[PDB]
């Protein structure tokens, strides 16, 4: 259009996009910001980085950037390159790999009056320091700082769009629900410069994990094997086997642990709820496993050599149940007293294992009036 | 060479900058297409569909056109595409931050002002995947192009018409198409869509979608993972033939089982994606698997408990000992010498109730297997015949009668 | 209109400013620099990468008498802010970066004062070459190093320098690294213990060459090893338990060999763990990796113990005699220590003899039994000792591992912000 | 007004860059070409590439870029933007990467007399072929090739950097000792420079940078070698056990799945070529089929022990050869109704004693098998680790 | 040089670089192209990408870049950068990761004549449809199409320099053997522009896999598992521990399943050899547990519940027997008395029924150990060799 070249032609003549758009320097320009969230690309916890795809709004004045419609054939709005003129330089504050500021340039609007509405897309790669107590049933708030970087609010002051971030276009991430979000404008004096203020606008995020995958794929194993330790107790001690699949376990539940490791930052600032439920389960294993070899020794026992103490023939035998031819003879008589000792230590062994096994189904049925 | 006398006139009082409308109120239309080169591939673990695509972008700019006679008879020029104005169509949907083409290739330019753009272009793209029927599953991926500068008012996006007939569908060139080998396409539509919750000023009110639907051929996922786990778990069962008198190993052999089972799991998560939508179909018979294996290993202790058990530490009640014996195995397929006397007699006692906990087990072993190879069986034919009738729509949008094929 | 065009004008094009000339009246003087670095955020240091990755605010001072002017003759303007691509800037480099970043990411305004100065601080994220040195891991501290270069210019013609500060009306070097309380995040893995900046000359070199002069930022920073104590170390502990509990497994079961076996296995499971997160270096072997290595011989020597123990239980005197001296020593000494037509008659007669050889059989196989018995308890007190004195012992050492009061050997300064030198 | 300035625009007021700086049509510009490495930061042999950070000592004259420091207040040397002025396209042709140039671009130092110096800063990716034989305990020999992409002989004379003083010429890598990182899992031995020329084509000339580094095979050994040891150990054992427990087929099973185990998590650091196979490699198969065959000849001791005279009958020829000689060289020397129950313990012990001598037999076998596996396995893994000790480079670097 | 920046200045004074050097519009530029090999980067069979390191000569005669020699001191070639000449915009038609066409954009060697030789280096990441059948005894045929993508034939024909890319610099892969290599010339006719043909040049290579790595560190363990399987059945049932060995190898063969899943394609255009030796060991570990099971039940038959069939001890214990010669298998104190002999004699019987299941059990794991070991060196030796056989 003839008309446009020529307004776009006159516009940036003289126009220099090093000086604020300021009809006196002494006046600041207010630059209004918003957020645009698109897509929540991912969240890296062992990273703690989370990605996002957004839009970052910036509207403000330009004086110099004002026509009149008449003498352009009724043009109002027109379509420009935004390196043309000034812009505001909003950095990333917690850019933690990427960007500090928009890359993109996208073009903007410009029309009639000097105002400018600037929309360019970015993908923020912010750092987020993700709490690790509830996982995987856990929420995260990440937020992200936008600020001037170089001019005080005496110069460039900005302020917020709308109190929260818009999220009409936001792809449903499948992984996270938005329980909330919302943007708070802060006034800043930093170690560099403590005379003026700098204002900056943080946007937060609060989003809930969806624990369906991790459940799934860890979770369930978990208590498999879990059922699967109490299982060693009413395991008889005569058909071996206890250790094997004790151990089994065992392994299981160290290789599901090295997973959860696997899975969560190695910060120290606080110990998952997941982590502790397994090692607690893994130290009741070891427990396990130890009174396993005592009943299995116990089982065992030789007759001779070992003679049954008094008190605890009588409690596992009482309190808890309630709760030529001379010589072949006296062979087979001392074969019998031999055998009853033996079957003395094995009802012993017995009743231990009885024992366990109760106290086993008691955590499982409390868990339960726990869930 | 008059090219360069007509390139030069054209280029003259021409700036890339100004949208040519020809007059207020003028919107400039510009017509899309697309050409699928290859399918490169659809990675589920960030979602993303990255295809090879030719993108056909036709405009008019009256501001390049000329007289042919004026130049001898030229009537196509080759400018680059980085010395004019361009609708700036690029791909809203994109997981990497890429909006635009790959290339910026030379538009082709008619004496008429008629612009001619085919660009190539590696696009990543973002779909959603429906993880419920996998691995006999079929995805819906789509590229939303947009004007990322200009709206409804300024640009007309529409799709390129051929003959009077739209092109409502993806293009397949025979001669430069690759099959992918993995996922077949059944339909590639495509549609020109509206907001309706933003008016015809804001560049997001007017789109243009290509679909890609596609079903995956599960040959190799149920050669390399769906058989040997269904073969491991029908391994499980085998401990029902095993005996209870510390051979045999029933404990080692079913908990190996569901050791197999934990690894295939690693390997399906590996495998799937971690929407958490929905659980994997593989993944549910994965899980059923392990619950029936830890249930034949706790049957398998119950067995071993009840098969060991002696008359000096258990007492056999009549009750029991009739029940079982006698209605399973119908239902189913079944000086003086005194003292040493009196004693060899004890052992012939004693043992015979050991024989009696012994038939018990097996009883209740032969019980058991049949229910385990029935629930087996049946979780794993119903799982898997869920995939095998999982079937792609017969129409690219299940309301509407149209085909949307060339 | 704005008076900061004209004023812009006047000092760029007006002037002819040359940003390729140093800000220097005279070419044999010389243009201070004064640098100093902020930590807005540690964002990771990869061990296996053995680099440092950091969120950095770069702090660039100097003067240039071009960018001067009389603030009353431009309308009382007392500060402008002009891009870098105008100005003349000084090329401060990380040279030490892994990665080809030498630069600062986002080249931000500076700002220049009418006496000419100039104050540019720009944002970084910078990835620099830490060597790690896994000695204690995970009770370490590692010590990095971020040295920045001017390559641009020799040292005749710009000079670095330590930011400096005033506290009541005294200037002292700011010889640390700056942390602003308002703006850091603490890493939840790492703590920084010292900070210090250093101003260092070459003497062997020339000032003439661009190697001669640099300022350096150290990072002193201890491992939080909680993470790393309940995660690895705990079950470690708790599986080799296992391996000292297998001597208690009677020989009758058929489960003693496999109980270490398994112990065995799952320390080499956490051993490989450990080494794939670790450094592929040769200076020397983490402290977790000596303790799994001494923990996999000593499961190794049960392991050779169990199988002596069944290979002496299973003795018979059909292929072995019991020696005298390894019956009373086995029998005695070391359980005190460890305190634990008429042939019916005639073929009745040959009975008994069979009765009599098998009695005397379940003798010799009786005290074989207990010969085994006491080589498992022997060696139950003697390697679970050896097990729980060497893993209290390793792990002792690895707490007691802190990093030095001192940032530097013979420094008996401490460049902690709350204690200037020069004022 | 600063001299410097005049003096800038007096030097480039008609100075063209994309011109060689012949002074007469066919003079060639020599270039010194060295190199100073301040850290080889990684040499992945999954991919077979070197990436270290150096710096290009470029030197060459420009017979344009002359002036009199007495006319301009005794300038001897200026500082210049590396894009204002000609350049040799000296780029590393040896690349694994796309990148052939530098990265920092530093200014250029230029003298009176038109001596121009560069000293580029670089992060170089180039390419170089791993030996894989004797990995772990291997040095490599990588290579820099650097010349100019577009000059050839005709134009661009390639020589070598001289000293910190101009005496003599530097023939070697040079390293900064207060600016050099030494690397944790390599040791340079030699560090040689070279120019190299192409018969068949008398226009090609490059300098090549050689890196000769020897490994410390520390990280391999201890997470390696040493486990392996310790299975090999066991395997020996498994011969020890009797057959009378049933843990002969768990510890041999076991040792294998741990080496098989190792072999795949060392399946990610060997380099994927198959020119030859890497020592350790050699080193967990022969352990590997070591402990196949130990579970073989456990299998076998095991079907031994349990034969029966009810099952088998002993061959004249095993029983000769295992019961007389072996024995001797492995040291492992040894009223009706009462009728009928005498006789029936009479049969049992005369079948007994048949068991007995399958049991013995098989235990005979096994010392056999111990003493057979403690020999191969000792003296096998003794010379793979001779010879694999004795693989140090050469003396000689050839240059 | 004086002459020669006179001469670039004179060169670039009235030169647009944006059209075409031909002396008429309806003339073309005939350019030669040429692909030199310097190195093969990688094959990415998993995501089906091949990247190499090329050089891309391209030769073309420009009329407006021609001088006089005389006229500037006997200069007869100059270096100029490529930005500043018009370029043939070689496009590389299956990219797959990375740039379609040239980026470094380095300098040329121009004549007095006007011709110019153009050698910017590239990484061609290109699409390969890489055949997954004979893996790792595999041979691949991937291919370069390289096109001018906006000028037809009678504008920028191109051909090729040689009918075979260069390979004269190539350096030696280590991992693939170049068996083959061609380029072949196209004209090719576009749905978008079906009245005018496009030209194509196509490089292809077959390269052949050294399999040495994947043999060693795949194939022999798997061998050795199979092996194993075989052996199981020498193992006595009355030892127990045959389901730990056979158990113990069928993790194995999983656990390298997942290994061999981890570096193929998950293309179903055709099974892989290695694929399909894994499933068939893995059901040969099925089959011989499945095996063993019968075994170990049949050797713990009780002899009274279960009475031997007639047939079965006819079969296996006379004829079986005899036909394999190899094997070493065999072919009131008054009535208390009265009491512990009927007590020993029912024993007696009770024990010769029992080993006589022992004993048939033991006969078919000969059976089986035979047959196992012979289908096992079949289903290898003779089934490996028809891709070895070439
Ligand atoms: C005598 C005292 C000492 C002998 C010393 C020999 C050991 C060293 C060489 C073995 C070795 O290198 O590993 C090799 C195998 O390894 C084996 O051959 C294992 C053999 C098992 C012994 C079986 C005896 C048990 C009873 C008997 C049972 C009845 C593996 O090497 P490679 O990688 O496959 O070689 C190809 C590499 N190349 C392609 C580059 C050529």
């Amino acid at each position: 259009s003839e008309h446009e070249t020529r307004l776009v032609a006159n516009l940036l003549e003289n126009y220099n996009k090093v000086i604020r758009p300021v009809e006196h320097h002494t006046h600041f320009v207010d630059i209004t910001v918003g957020l645009q969230l698109i897509q929540l690309i991912s969240v890296d916890e062992v990273n703690q980085i989370v990605e996002t795809n957004v839009r970052l709004r910036q509207q403000w004045i330009d004086v110099r950037l004002r026509w009149n419609p008449a003498d352009y054939g009724g043009i109002k709005k027109i379509r420009l390159p935004s390196d043309d003129v000034w812009l505001p330089d909003l950095v990333l504050y917690n850019n933690a790999d990427g960007d500090f500021a928009i890359v993109h340039m996208t073009k903007l609007l410009l029309d009639y009056t000097g105002k400018i509405m600037w929309t360019p897309p970015a993908i923020f790669k912010s750092y987020c320091e993700i709490i690790v107590t509830h996982f995987p049933f856990d929420q995260q708030n990440c937020t992200m700082k936008l600020g001037i970087w170089t001019y005080d609010g005496t110069k460039v002051s900005i302020s917020p769009e709308s109190d929260r971030p818009d999220l009409s276009t936001f792809m449903e991430s499948g992984e996270w629900v938005m329980k909330d979000y919302r943007g708070w404008k802060h006034w800043v004096y930093y170690t560099c410069c403590p005379d003026t203020p700098y204002l900056d606008i943080t946007y937060h995020f609060i989003m809930q994990r969806i624990p369906l995958y991790f459940v799934v794929n860890v979770i369930i194993p978990c208590l498999l094997f879990s059922f699967l330790t109490g299982l060693v107790f009413y395991l008889p001690t005569d058909s071996g086997e206890k250790m094997t699949l004790s151990i089994s376990v065992l392994l299981s539940l160290t290789v599901f642990l090295l997973v959860i490791v696997e899975l969560i930052p190695s910060t120290s600032s606080a110990v998952p709820l997941i982590g502790k439920y397994m090692l607690f389960t893994m130290i009741f294993v070891i427990s396990s496993i130890i009174i396993t070899v005592v009943v299995i020794n116990t089982h065992h026992r030789s007759p001779s050599t070992h003679t049954m103490p008094q008190w605890v023939r009588k409690i596992f035998i009482d309190t808890i149940p309630n709760v030529g031819v001379k010589y072949i003879a006296e062979h087979m008589k001392s074969d019998e007293e031999s055998s009853n000792a033996a079957e003395e230590w094995k009802y012993v062994a017995m009743v231990i294992d009885h024992i366990l096994l109760c106290v086993f189904m008691l955590i499982c049925i409390i868990g339960t009036v726990s869930v | 060479n008059e090219e360069g006398r007509l390139i030069e006139k054209l280029l003259g009082d021409y700036d890339k900058r100004i949208i040519p409308a020809k007059t207020l109120d003028h919107i400039i239309d510009v017509t899309l297409k697309l050409t699928l080169t290859n399918l490169i591939s659809l990675n589920e673990k960030e979602e993303a569909l990255t295809t090879n695509v030719w993108i056909e972008i036709q405009w008019n700019d009256y501001r390049l056109s000329w007289n042919t006679s004026e130049y001898e008879g030229i009537d196509l020029v080759r400018i680059p595409s980085e010395l004019l104005w361009l609708p700036d169509v690029v791909l809203e949907n994109n997981v990497d931050g890429q909006f635009e083409v790959a290339y910026y290739a030379n538009v082709l330019v008619y004496n008429d002002g008629s612009m001619y753009w085919l660009p190539p272009a590696i696009y990543r793209s973002t779909c959603p995947i429906a993880v419920t029927y996998f691995p006999f599953d079929w995805q819906n991926c789509s590229l939303v192009f947009r004007s990322q500068t200009y709206n409804a008012h300024e640009v007309n996006l529409q799709l390129s018409a051929e003959e009077g007939e739209a092109v409502e569908w993806i293009h397949i060139d025979p001669e430069d198409f690759t099959e992918n080998g993995e996922w077949t396409i059944r339909h590639r539509p495509a549609k020109k869509n509206y907001n309706w919750q933003l008016t015809k000023d804001d560049t997001d009110f007017q789109e243009i979608i290509f679909f890609l639907i596609i079903q995956r051929k599960p040959l190799f996922y149920i050669i390399n993972i769906i058989a040997p786990c269904v073969l491991i778990s029908s391994l499980v069962v085998l401990v029902y033939f095993l005996p209870a008198q510390a051979g045999g190993q029933k404990c080692t052999l079913s908990i190996s089982v569901l050791l197999a089972q934990t690894i295939f799991l690693f390997l399906i998560a590996q495998k799937v994606p971690e929407t958490s939508l929905n659980v994997p179909l593989i993944g549910k018979y994965l899980i059923f698997v392990m619950f029936v294996s830890m249930l034949i290993v706790m049957n398998c202790v119950i067995v071993l408990n009840v098969s060991l058990r002696t008359p000096n530490t258990h007492s056999l009640s009549e009750k029991i000992k009739h029940l079982f014996l006698g209605f399973l195995p119908k239902y189913l397929g079944m000086e003086a010498c005194n003292f040493i006397a009196k004693s060899t007699k004890e052992q012939n006692d004693s043992g015979s109730e050991n024989e009696n906990w012994v038939l018990i087990g097996k009883v209740i072993d032969k019980a058991c297997f049949w229910i385990a190879l029935l629930l087996f069986s049946i979780g794993t034919l119903a799982i898997f015949l869920t995939g095998h009738f999982n079937q792609v729509p017969e129409f690219p949008f299940p309301g509407d009668p149209r085909k949307y094929v060339p | 209109v704005n008076e900061e065009e004209r004023l812009i004008n006047d000092l760029l094009i007006v002037n002819k400013y040359n940003k390729h000339v140093r800000p220097v009246k005279h070419n044999n003087e010389v243009v201070n620099i004064a640098l100093s670095l902020t930590l807005s955020n540690l964002i990771s240091l990869k061990e296996t990468d053995e680099t440092l990755t950091s969120n950095v605010w770069m702090d660039h001072a100097w003067y240039d008498h071009r960018l001067t002017w009389n603030a009353s003759e431009y309308s009382d303007i007392s500060i402008l802010r002009l891009p870098p691509e105008l100005v003349w800037i000084p090329d401060i480099v990380l040279q030490n970066n892994n990665d080809g970043q030498y630069h600062v990411a986002y080249f931000c305004n500076v700002l220049v004062r009418p006496n000419g100065y100039v104050t540019w601080l720009p944002p970084a994220i910078f990835r620099s070459s830490c060597p790690i040195n896994v000695l204690y891991f995970p009770f370490d501290w590692q010590n990095c190093s971020l040295k920045f270069t001017a390559l641009n210019y020799d040292a005749n013609e710009i000079t670095m320098d330590l930011m400096t500060d005033t506290i009541d009306g005294k200037d002292y070097p700011i010889e640390w690294i700056i942390i602003d309380p308002e703006a850091f995040t603490e890493n939840g893995e790492w703590e920084i213990i010292h900070k210090p900046a250093k101003k260092n000359i070459y003497p062997d070199k020339f000032p003439n060459g661009t190697n001669y002069q640099d300022v350096t930022f150290y990072l002193i920073i201890r491992r939080k090893p909680l993470f790393y104590v309940i995660n690895f170390i705990t079950p470690c502990v708790l599986i080799s338990f296992l391996a000292s509990l297998a001597f208690y497994l009677p020989a009758e079961s058929g489960e003693k060999m496999s109980t270490a076996i398994s112990v065995l296995l799952a320390q080499a499971v956490f051993l490989l763990l450990t080494s794939q997160r670790l450094p592929e270096t040769a200076l020397a072997v983490p402290l977790i990796g000596k303790y799994l290595m001494f923990i996999m011989s000593l499961v190794t020597g049960v392991i050779v113990n169990c199988g002596i123990v069944l290979n002496f239980h299973f003795r018979t005197p059909s292929t072995h005699v019991l020696s005298t001296r390894v019956k009373q020593i086995f029998l005695e000494k070391l359980p005190r220590i460890l305190h634990m037509i008429k042939s019916g008659i005639d073929s009745t007669n040959y009975i008994v003899k069979q009765i009599k050889e098998k009695n005397a059989y379940d003798e010799e196989v009786g005290n074989w039994n207990l010969v085994g018995q006491t080589i498992d308890r022997l060696s139950m007190f003697i390697i679970t000792p050896v097990m729980v004195l060497g893993t209290i012992f390793i792990f002792v050492m690895g707490n007691f591992n802190h990093p030095p009061a001192k940032p530097f050997e013979g420094d008996p300064f401490d460049y902690s912000s709350d204690h200037p030198r020069c004022a | 007004s600063v001299m410097e300035d005049t003096l800038l625009s007096v030097l480039f007021e008609t100075y063209n860059p994309k011109v060689r700086p012949a002074q007469t049509v066919g003079d060639k510009v020599t270039v010194r070409v060295g190199l100073t490495l301040t850290n080889l930061l990684i040499l992945n042999e999954k991919i077979e590439e070197m990436t270290t950070n150096v710096f290009l000592n470029l030197a060459w004259t420009d017979y344009r870029l002359q002036w009199d420091p007495a006319a301009y207040e005794g300038i001897k040397d200026l500082r210049i933007p590396s894009s204002d002025v000609w350049q040799p396209d000296i780029v590393l042709m040896n690349n694994n990467d796309g990148s052939f140039e530098i990265t920092l671009h530093v200014n250029v130092l230029v003298q009176h007399t038109g001596a121009v110096s560069w000293q580029p800063s670089a992060i170089y990716r180039s390419s170089c072929t791993i030996k894989v034989m004797y990995f772990p305990f291997d040095w490599q020999n990588c290579t820099m090739v650097f010349k100019s992409y577009t000059y050839d002989t005709s134009e661009v004379t390639l020589q070598h950097a001289l000293d910190a003083k101009g005496e003599r010429e530097v023939k070697e890598i040079v390293i900064n000792k207060d600016a050099f990182t030494e690397n944790g899992q390599w040791s340079i031995e030699h560090k040689p420079s070279r120019k190299n020329w192409r018969s068949d084509d008398p226009s090609y000339e490059d300098v090549t940078f050689y890196l000769i580094i020897q490994r410390k095979p520390l990280f391999y050994i201890v997470y390696t070698i040493i486990p392996c040891i310790l299975i090999s150990i066991l395997a020996i054992l498994v011969f020890y056990l009797p057959p009378d427990a049933g843990e002969k087929m768990s510890l041999s099973i076991s040792a294998l799945l741990a080496v098989t185990v190792f072999l795949l998590l060392l399946a990610d650091k060997v380099p994927e070529t198959s020119l030859s196979v890497p020592i350790i490699i050699r080193y967990l198969m022969f352990i590997m089929i070591l402990v196949a065959f130990s579970v073989i000849l456990s299998v076998v001791v095991l079907n031994l022990h349990h034969r029966s005279p009810n099952t088998h009958t002993m061959p004249n020829w095993i029983r000769q050869i295992f019961i007389e000689t072996l024995p001797p060289f492995l040291w492992i020397q040894r009223v009706e109704a009462i009728k009928y129950i005498a006789e029936q313990l009479e049969s049992a012990s005369e079948f007994d004693d048949l068991k007995k001598d399958w049991q013995y037999v098989a235990m005979v076998a096994d010392r056999l098998f111990l003493y057979v596996f403690f020999v191969i396995c000792s003296i096998g893994t003794f010379s793979i680790f001779l010879d694999a000790s004795h693989n140090v480079p050469p003396d000689n670097p050839f240059a």
